[PDB]
């Protein structure tokens, strides 16, 4: 707030209107980035209230109720390990960080209960080991080699989930 | 607004040249902008300092200008990279990636010219009229399984 | 004698407070792991010195000789 | 925002039409402060000339 | 020792030979009182962008203005996250976003009056997991989209001289 | 202009929509294998 | 004396902003690589190795 | 206001109280003698690289 500055910058051009036009955009960009990534889903899926799905154990990663932000533990990890004038202004996103765990619930619940449809179009429930049994099938083994390992297969999802959590924090 | 990105293409280049030929009146600090009045109201020794200011600023608006225009270019090149990947994969076959070439399940692609682009006219495959059913995993018969 | 001066004769330098920082100065200070000077006060009397940029004078004693 | 987008019609949008900032409404200095004076009291009023 | 600011009573310690106070990058954070040698805090008066919020000018005149990064304490009125909005009042109903404001607030024309709202991420689709339900299409729709994508630009070539000094 | 320019394109719009049917002629009346092969 | 500060001032904010665009541009080319990942090993099974 | 360019019959109809015609972004188009009256348009002559 000097009168002889902004008198001798008049005579300079219109620098500030390419500098706040340059900022903005890289703005809205990055605004625009956030939806392209997490905004795909149409409709907000809700996972079911009985949460048995043949032996998995998706807790870790479902969203919990217990907690008042409504994330997931693993979520909850990952927002504490990592943490953070002169006419200089931070503007604020536009989906909050609340809105976002919330795009997150929506693809994992359509993903748990629907399998590749939900992306396709309308999604069609189909049960958790048959979906299963299709992605076997996918990398060229055959069915029923899940139906008669179910029980070790879920045992090894769920001690990989385990200790990726475990990875995460001992990572420095 | 259905071809929003062409028009800004052609939006945005042509700001930049007229920015560019809108610094030519600036003094930037110099006693005037035409060159005439300084050559002619000076004698040679002070018109010398007097005309490297003009000089000088001149300079660094091309700078600028060219170097914006670098940036630019390879937002385009990544743009005309990505064109050319999906004419390779959806219109001279058929793609299994998903969501690539439009939603649904794809089945075959068009393309069509535009003044600066490309515009694809993707055909999906998408169901509909669903029905619920119930269903098992095996069937058991004389003892043993069978599976689909 | 002799003696090296271990990380001693740190100041203030500049009466401005500063909360949970490290800061950088260039000052003139005691240079760290320097020998320095050693005389004793009993009897001669005392040797001029000469000042060169600043002095660090350190001593111990309880007679306020 | 018209004058800043140079244009009589202007779209559904937000725009950045300028800036605000308050000015001050006082001024406040507090300065030097000694509590003793000068002697020239004594000095002249001593009666010893 | 010269400025501007908002003067408020501090909470720190400093010690008895002390006379100034600075936050990272010499930012001048307190002083004492050349006369009651008391500690207080500065504080940069208040200071921000403002933006118009409009419907269109072929829709109407009416016009919301969002003060960015102030409190209203110090300006029908409402406060958010990102700033005061002014001439918009706030409703409880959530709707497809149109006029992002920020912070998951959004605005657009009610139809008579501008309304702020906070942001619908869609409908809610309660899909009936069982475990032994299935779902299956029986009749199909083939739809065409249509994707748009730029590929060059206009090539430009310049003359140093002229472009100096003609 | 003041020592601007705007060179032309290489390929006119008239080769470039040529080009395009090409393609579609192509497509429709050989599939995917035009692309790999005859 | 005043214009070789405001000349300098602005010289610094231009490289600011310059910079800024680069890095722009590098989050971006992440933030499609990200979307494509979404789209590809979510929302489906790829084939793709690796 | 002095200028080099080639001068050509004009087809612009000036109102009596103005002299110099300019189109957008200050290059002056047009000019009007101070002696006949008649409009006359400037158009830089060609240049290029070769
Ligand atoms: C054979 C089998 O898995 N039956 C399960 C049952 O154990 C479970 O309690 C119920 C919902 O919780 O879903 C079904
Ligand atoms: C569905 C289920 O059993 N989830 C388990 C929970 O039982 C267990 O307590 C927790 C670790 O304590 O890990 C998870
Ligand atoms: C007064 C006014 O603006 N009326 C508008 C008109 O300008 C516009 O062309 C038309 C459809 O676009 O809708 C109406
Ligand atoms: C409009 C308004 O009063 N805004 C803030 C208020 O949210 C806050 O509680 C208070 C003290 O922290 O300062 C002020
Ligand atoms: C007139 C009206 O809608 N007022 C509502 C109020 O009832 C509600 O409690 C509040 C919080 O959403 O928002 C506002
Ligand atoms: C497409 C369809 O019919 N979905 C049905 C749903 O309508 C019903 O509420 C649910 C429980 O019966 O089973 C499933
Ligand atoms: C035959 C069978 O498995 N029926 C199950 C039922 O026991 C269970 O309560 C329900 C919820 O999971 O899903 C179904």
């Amino acid at each position: 707030d000097s009168t002889e500055c902004s008198n001798l910058l008049l005579q300079y051009g219109s620098f500030c209107t390419q500098l706040k036009r340059a900022l903005t955009g890289i703005a809205v960009e990055q605004d625009k980035n956030t939806q392209e990534v997490f905004a795909q889903v149409k409709q907000i899926y809700k996972t079911p209230p009985i949460k048995y799905f043949g032996g998995f154990n998706f807790s870790q990663i479902l969203p919990d109720p217990s907690k008042p932000s409504k994330r997931s533990p693993i979520e909850d990890l990952l927002f504490n390990k990592v943490t953070l004038f002169n006419g200089l202004t931070v503007l604020p996103p536009l989906l909050t960080d609340e809105m976002i765990a919330q795009y997150t619930s929506a693809l994992l619940a359509g993903t748990i209960t629907s399998g590749w449809t939900f992306g396709a179009g309308p999604a069609l429930q189909i049960p958790f080991p048959m979906q299963m049994a299709y992605r076997f099938n996918g990398i060229g083994v055959t069915q029923n080699v899940l139906y008669e390992n179910q029980k070790l297969i879920a045992n090894q999802f769920n001690s990989a989930i385990g200790k990726i959590q475990d990875s995460l924090s001992s990572t420095p | 607004s259905a071809l929003g990105k062409l028009q800004d293409v052609v939006n945005h280049n042509a700001q930049a040249l007229n920015t560019l030929v809108k610094q030519l009146s600036s003094k930037f600090g110099a006693i005037s902008s035409v060159l005439n009045d300084i050559l002619s109201r000076l004698d040679p020794p002070e018109a010398e300092v007097q005309i490297d200011r003009l000089i000088t600023g001149r300079l660094q608006s091309l700078q600028t200008y060219v170097t914006q225009q670098l940036i630019r270019a390879a937002e385009i090149r990544a743009s005309a990279n990505l064109a050319a990947t999906k004419m390779s994969e959806c219109v001279l076959g058929q793609s299994k990636r998903v969501d690539f070439c439009g939603k649904g399940y794809h089945l075959m692609s068009f393309p069509q010219s535009a003044p600066h682009g490309v515009v694809f006219l993707h055909v999906t495959y998408v169901p509909a009229q669903e029905k619920n059913f119930t269903t098992a995993p095996a069937i058991c018969h004389d003892g043993k399984a069978h599976f689909p | 004698a002799y003696t090296n001066s271990f990380t001693r004769g740190v100041y203030y330098p500049d009466k401005v407070f500063r909360s949970s920082v490290l800061h950088s100065t260039q000052d003139l200070f005691l240079p760290f792991f320097s020998n320095v000077t050693w005389f004793h006060a009993i009897h001669v009397d005392n040797p001029v010195l000469p000042f060169n940029d600043g002095v660090y004078f350190a001593s111990t004693e309880k007679s306020n000789i | 925002t018209k004058c800043t987008l140079k244009s009589f019609t202007v779209e559904k949008g937000i725009y950045q039409t300028s800036n605000f900032r308050v000015q001050p409404t006082e001024s406040i200095v507090r300065f030097p402060n000694i509590t003793n004076l000068c002697p020239f009291d004594e000095v002249f009023n001593a009666t010893r000339f | 020792l010269t400025g501007t600011g908002v003067l408020t009573e501090s909470n720190k310690k400093f010690l008895p030979f002390q006379q100034f106070g600075r936050d990272i990058a010499d930012t001048t954070d307190a002083v004492r009182d050349p006369q009651t040698l008391e500690i207080l805090d500065i504080t940069p008066c208040s200071f921000g962008g403002v933006s118009v919020i409009t419907p269109g000018t072929n829709t109407s005149n009416q016009v919301a203005v969002l003060y960015q990064g102030v409190n209203c304490t110090e300006v029908n009125v409402f406060q958010t996250r990102a700033g005061c909005l002014i001439g918009a009042e706030y409703v409880n109903s959530s709707y497809e976003c149109d006029i992002p404001i920020g912070a998951g607030i959004c605005a657009s024309y009610q139809t008579q009056s501008i309304i702020a709202y906070t942001m619908s991420l869609g409908a809610e689709n309660s899909v009936a997991y069982s475990n032994n339900s299935i779902a299956i299409p029986t009749n199909f729709t083939i739809s065409v989209t249509t994707e748009i994508l730029p590929v060059s630009m206009t090539k430009t070539s310049v003359d140093c001289t002229m472009y100096i000094c003609g």
